[PDB]
């Protein structure tokens, strides 16, 4: 018998492979559908079960495609009768047939895509009635929901976007009754009951999506119902799945924005929000305090002269008392990251919290990318906190006390020298860094906190660990040519840390370098004899284009102009000898142009050097290159 | 600071407004002890606070909690949290070491006479005192090892008091029949076996009965549902409908699994002494997974993530009776919302390595079921790729196992199927083109803006959607791309160029599945010896289809001389040559009769893609 029936359905899909024949009004009779999905029925159920010959499994198999086509096609002709497609989605969503793209291929180009505001009206009331109905299992109506409802929803808001505040002509008063009749206004006996049931999950995250979608588009025409999209709201809190409570939070921040609430509900949600700990649901739960902050100054005003919002003081609390979970530290400070003018005010109850949790939130060992990010927009945000204090000042302030910027100062550093991605530099061989550095240089301004860089060392631990160092002084000082000696990691911590000491030495006073001569000569002997280009580089070069729009002078001039009009010069000019001897150019050549740009009469015993420097390698080299460049 | 003298001197004395006032002093002087817990004066607080703790805490256990017994359950609450959230680190200077034994002994004493919401505070601060205290109070853990057997032999009598023998004005059960408090142990005990290492071997095998028996606890009512669902034929799945309380099931479901995650970490070292208690356990862990809540997520996470350290033990070769079993998605995954959302490349990446260290020895219908799941598992629609790169590896894995089938008939079938399967994913691909290339625009254009997303209505932004958009436009999103930071074309050429590769393997896997003498082949040339032979008609088919398909997924990688590396690239050529190459090892008259038909398609699609 299933040889027969393969062989039918080939014929018969044969039969309608050619249209363009009005050859198919056989599809038109009812019965010969139902003799159809009786035997196709019968077929999936052999299939399902190893019950087929072995020679007939691939044939069934193609055999059930050709029939769910058949099916579609039927169904293409009178879109307009809904009884077929309803049994025909009964029937797929029930575990009879094997889905096909056709009937949603269908579905799409015929329901949603009419060009008609009747015929939607109608096949949501029906599919409303299905859904409202005890029958139609819970795979149906979510099928419904998701698949007819709001894609034709969806395709309506589009088709208005219109200057001339075009309205709703298909959401009549009939509709939106309806779905509050059938949806908000359906108070469960025990809908905590309603859960023994499978699959009820996914239908009321299709409900809370439609009444999402609602809000956001077409708000105006919930006066009426406010009251009962609330309740339904709020009741819908309750839920045990943590996707549905996080949707209907997001349901409640939607209202919130776009309507007026009273305080008491607008705070308790706040707290509720801000006390959540599951991993799960993170990006909801973001979702809904960006939609509840912008208004949060109008939805609880606060007295005029008082700069302890409640909704202010509600972090702090929650910081204060889960102070011992890194999860729930890391989510306020990220809700905090993102909102610098709000409080900007309430900064004295934070910027200290902050400054002390910086180290808890990424750790020197190994922190990872996101850590990383989120402790750079902590200084961020207390850098644009102090730039507005400033700027307002220009058109009893509280200030940080003189620990707090110390520390954030040696966390900085610290940071910068441990970083990961290298600065850019022209001799490199063929956006963290950029920021920290822009915020470094910044910071120590005159009229920001370089009031501080007098007593400020050249951090002795840390510069000399990444200087001074037995492995970072052989490595710098061998073969750049060997990969054994080439740890990328050491010499991008080595070029950072040169960085470093660049900008701060920008900053200082000449007494300061003169008194401290011998210190910087210790910390800058070794690299200042590195035949490594980069490290030249960060040396002598400071270019517009690499150092992100900022005037920084070069450390060897900056320290060479702090000379009066001595040993410096004498030291630089034995290595310069030292080196221009045993034919590291890179160093000598690069010492010599600083010198000379120092001062012209410096040169007059290294002329000879440079002379046969030029007449032996360089010279010979390039016009060598050049040569086998033009005979090839 | 006149406040905290005031409140201390008020409290010295002491010994509902006096009640409540003095609670909120107490508990703002924790919530300030911040500006307070450095400094050299903790030693004079300490003092001065340990003998009103002492004599308060003395007295008769409060159940209920209201009024005036709410308040002095929340003040002794916030002045416990003092010892917990207290600096108490093994500091030199530190000075808690000298009065350890008499707190940490009233505290233990406490946990054996307290209730759930006293005695879980008092274990969590006993855990820390154990962590920093060991110096001078070494002497008495004994105490402690055996209070937590005892909790552990008495796990079953009041999991038999709850089940079998069985807000404001509910009685406060003792914190002796509890399961939450009951879930705390392992991490604790585990803490105090790291601590310290001199009392440790008799403790394993003092536990490893216990253990044993508190997995092998079940439920009369789960049970009898279990059962009558075997009976039935079918299998039982979720929380059984008799249980009259609902959170105590779930609450030991979460302790049997923080036990499995405890017997999972003894296993790294003492697995020869669970040597015995081995051949159970994949029926346990089965029964597990099928008893779990659908609301609890996290505990199944937990189950995973210990079932996984169990497999990485090289403990595999015991799960291959329930290999079939655990191939059920109503039993891996369930019916709650969360797990399938979140979950499932999860757990279908731990059971493909598990199949996949195991597959020699596979029975027939286990390849089956795996082919069928994973060929289903393919198609998904997730968000990204893994998912289903992640099961086009283990299909393509599996080939080589699926070849050496004694019935040469079912590992052809197999093969097949799989070509069809890859041919039906190249489909799908090719009908998403133009949705990726709009997504892939969108993106770079926001990506360049550079301003904050913000999840209202905005008229600069008009709503474009099409056939794929429109069914995913509603506006709560579960997971932001921006995060994952993905570009629909890369994606869909990395799956592309995974599936390519694996084309070849597949198909020199099912060359060497010919049936012998089914086809005679007196004369043929040299070089069409080693083909595949015996196609029929039906396979012809799924032949043309994957050539149909296949050629038309190049356009990702959007005049013919190119002398100089133009138009097409060296990745685009070498899988385009890859892809020639597959169609060399079938019959000559296949490749004819399928070529025969194909080159007017090929023709119309090279006006479009000129690479081809």
């Amino acid at each position: 018998k299933f040889i027969a029936i393969i062989n039918t359905i080939n014929m018969l899909d044969a039969l309608c492979q050619f249209p363009t024949a009005n050859s198919q009004s056989w599809l038109d009779n009812k019965e010969h559908i139902e003799w159809l999905k009786t035997v196709g029925k019968e077929l999936e159920l052999q299939q399902k079960k190893n019950s087929l010959t072995p020679n007939l499994r691939l044939p069934a198999h193609q055999a059930s495609e050709q029939l769910m086509n058949i099916l579609t096609k039927a169904l293409d002709r009178n879109p307009n009768d809904l009884d077929a497609l309803f049994s025909l989605v009964e029937g797929i969503t029930s575990d009879d047939f094997r889905e096909t793209p056709a009937l949603l291929s269908h579905i799409y180009n015929k329901i949603i895509r009419s060009d008609s505001i009747d015929f939607w009206r109608i096949t949501i009331l029906r599919c409303l009635d299905i859904y409202s109905g005890k029958t139609a299992s819970q795979r149906m109506k979510w099928y419904l929901l998701h698949n007819i409802v709001n894609p034709i929803i969806a395709m309506d808001v589009m088709r208005t976007w219109d200057d001339p505040n075009k309205a709703s002509r298909l959401l009549d008063r009939t509709v939106i009754d309806s779905i509050n009749t059938k949806i908000w206004k359906v108070n469960l006996p025990d809908p905590q009951e309603d859960l023994l049931q499978p699959r009820v999950d996914h239908t009321r995250m299709e409900v809370l999506q439609l009444s999402a979608m609602l809000v956001k588009y077409r708000h105006a025409l919930l006066q009426d119902a406010r009251k009962d999209f609330i309740k339904f709201a709020w009741t819908y809190i309750r839920l045990d799945d943590v996707i549905n409570k996080h949707a209907a939070y997001v349901v409640i921040g939607y209202f919130i924005a776009h309507y007026e609430t009273p305080a008491k509900i607008v705070s308790q949600i706040y707290f509720s929000l801000l006390k959540t700990n599951q991993n799960e649901g993170r990006a909801l739960v973001t979702q809904a305090l960006e939609l509840m902050a912008p208004v949060m100054p109008k939805r609880c005003p606060f007295p005029p002269g008082d700069r302890n919002p409640v909704w202010a003081l509600a972090p702090r609390r929650i910081l204060a008392e889960e102070s011992q979970n890194v999860q729930q530290m890391t989510a306020i400070f990220h809700y905090l990251v993102r909102h610098p003018d709000l409080f900007y005010d309430t900064r004295d109850k934070f910027a200290m919290l902050i400054i002390q949790c910086l180290r808890k939130v990424a750790s020197p060992p190994n922190p990872s990318n996101d850590n990383r990010k989120l402790a750079l927009n902590m200084m961020w945000l207390i850098w644009q906190w102090e730039q507005r204090r400033v700027e307002s000042k220009l058109s009893a302030e509280f200030q940080i006390p003189s620990v707090g910027r110390h520390k954030m100062i040696r966390y900085l550093v610290e940071f910068i020298a441990q970083l990961n991605e290298r600065y850019p530099l022209p001799s490199a061989r063929p956006e963290l860094c950029k920021k920290a550095t822009a915020l470094l240089y910044n910071l120590l301004q005159p009229q920001y906190w370089g009031d501080l860089v007098e007593e400020m060392d050249l951090f002795p631990n840390v510069t000399d660990l990444v200087l001074a160092g037995e492995k970072s002084a052989t490595l710098l000082s061998a073969d750049p040519s060997d990969p054994e000696k080439c740890d990328d990691k050491l010499i991008t911590s080595i070029i950072n840390t040169l960085q470093v000491v660049r900008i701060v030495l920008h900053f200082k006073s000449d007494r300061w370098i003169l008194d401290n001569m011998p210190q910087i000569q210790k910390i800058l002997e070794k690299c200042l004899k590195s035949a490594n280009p980069e490290i030249q580089d960060c040396l002598h070069m400071a270019d517009r284009k690499y150092d992100g729009d900022r005037d920084v002078k070069p450390t060897i001039k900056r320290i060479l102009d702090a000379v009066p009009e001595s040993e410096l010069i004498a030291w630089l000019s034995g290595i310069a000898t030292e080196s221009m001897a045993a034919g590291n150019y890179v160093s000598g050549i690069n010492i010599l142009w600083s010198l000379g740009h120092r001062k012209p009469s410096i040169i007059d015993q290294h002329i000879p050097a440079i002379m046969r420097s030029l007449q032996s390698k360089l010279a010979r080299d390039h016009v060598s290159h050049y040569a086998a460049l033009g005979h090839q | 600071m006149a406040t905290s003298l005031i409140e201390d001197v008020v409290k010295k004395l002491s010994v509902y407004t006096e009640l409540k006032v003095k609670a909120e002093a107490a508990c703002a002087l924790r919530d300030s002890l911040d500006h307070y817990t450095a400094g050299p004066a903790y030693p004079a607080f300490l003092k001065k606070v340990m003998p009103v703790f002492i004599h308060i805490l003395r007295q008769q256990p409060v159940f209920q909690t209201t009024g005036e017994q709410g308040h002095m359950q929340k003040l002794r609450n916030c002045i416990l949290e003092i010892l917990h959230r207290l600096p108490t680190s093994q500091t030199p200077p530190e000075h808690f070491e000298p009065y350890a034994h008499e707190i940490v002994d009233l505290l233990l004493e406490l946990v054996r006479t307290d209730n759930e919401d006293n005695v879980i505070l008092c274990v969590k601060i006993l855990s820390d005192i154990m962590r920093h205290q060991h110096k001078i109070m070494s002497g008495k853990v004994q105490t402690f090892l055996n209070l937590i057997q005892e909790l552990f032999e008495q796990l079953d009598k009041v999991v038999r008091d709850q089940l079998d023998n069985t807000q404001a004005n509910r009685l406060l059960p003792r914190g002796m029949y509890s399961f939450k408090v009951l879930a705390e142990c392992p991490i604790i005990v585990v803490s105090i076996f790291q601590v310290h290492r001199s009392a440790v071997t008799p403790n394993v095998k003092a536990f490893v009965p216990l253990i044993k028996s508190a997995l092998l606890c079940q439920a009369k009512a789960q049970d009898q549902a279990h059962r009558e669902a075997a009976a039935r034929g079918t299998i039982h799945i979720g929380v059984s409908p008799n249980i009259k309380n609902r959170a105590a099931f779930g609450d030991f479901i979460t302790a049997q699994v923080k036990t499995m995650s405890f017997l999972a970490y003894l296993l790294r070292q003492y697995s020869s002494q669970l040597s015995d208690f081995l051949p159970h356990l994949p029926d346990i862990i089965v029964r597990l997974l099928r008893d779990c809540p659908r609301d609890k997520s996290s505990a199944r996470k937990e189950l995973f993530v210990a079932i996984r350290h169990i497999i990485n033990f090289n403990f595999r070769k015991i799960f291959l009776p329930k290999i079939d079993e655990l191939l059920d998605e109503r039993t891996l995954v369930g019916d709650g919302l969360t797990v399938h959302e979140t979950m499932r490349p999860l757990a279908y990446s731990m059971l493909a390595d598990l199949i996949h260290h195991v597959r020699d020895q596979l029975s027939p219908e286990q390849i089956r079921k795996t082919v069928e799941v994973y060929t289903r598992n393919l198609q998904d629609n997730f968000p990204g790729t893994s998912f289903q790169t992640m099961s086009a590896k283990l299909l393509l894995n599996m080939a080589e196992c699926i070849a050496r089938l004694p019935n040469k008939v079912d590992a052809r079938h197999y093969l097949i199927m799989i070509l069809n399967a890859i041919a039906d994913k190249f489909a799908a691909m090719n009908r998403q083109y133009p949705n990726a290339v709009k997504l892939s625009k969108q993106y770079a254009q926001q990506a360049a803006k550079n301003v904050p997303e913000t999840y209202l209505a905005d008229k600069e932004n008009p709503p474009d959607w099409d056939e794929i958009d429109i069914f995913n436009a509603t506006p709560i999103k579960i997971s932001n791309p921006r995060d994952r930071a993905a570009d629909p074309v890369v994606d869909n050429k990395f799956l592309f160029r995974n599936l390519m590769t694996g084309l070849k393997n597949t198909f020199y896997q099912l060359k060497s599945c010919n049936i012998p003498g089914a086809v005679d082949l007196t004369g043929a040339p040299a070089h069409w010896t080693d083909v595949a032979y015996g196609f029929t008609a039906e396979e012809v088919k799924v032949i043309a289809k994957l050539f149909r398909e296949g050629a038309y997924v190049f356009r990702y990688y959007e005049y013919m001389a190119n002398f100089y590396m133009v138009s097409s690239s060296k990745e685009e050529k070498e899988l385009l040559e890859t892809f020639a190459t597959v169609f060399h090892c079938i019959d000559p008259a296949t490749f004819h009769e399928v070529f025969q038909q194909e080159i007017p398609r090929l023709y119309e699609m090279i006006h479009e893609h000129t690479a081809l």
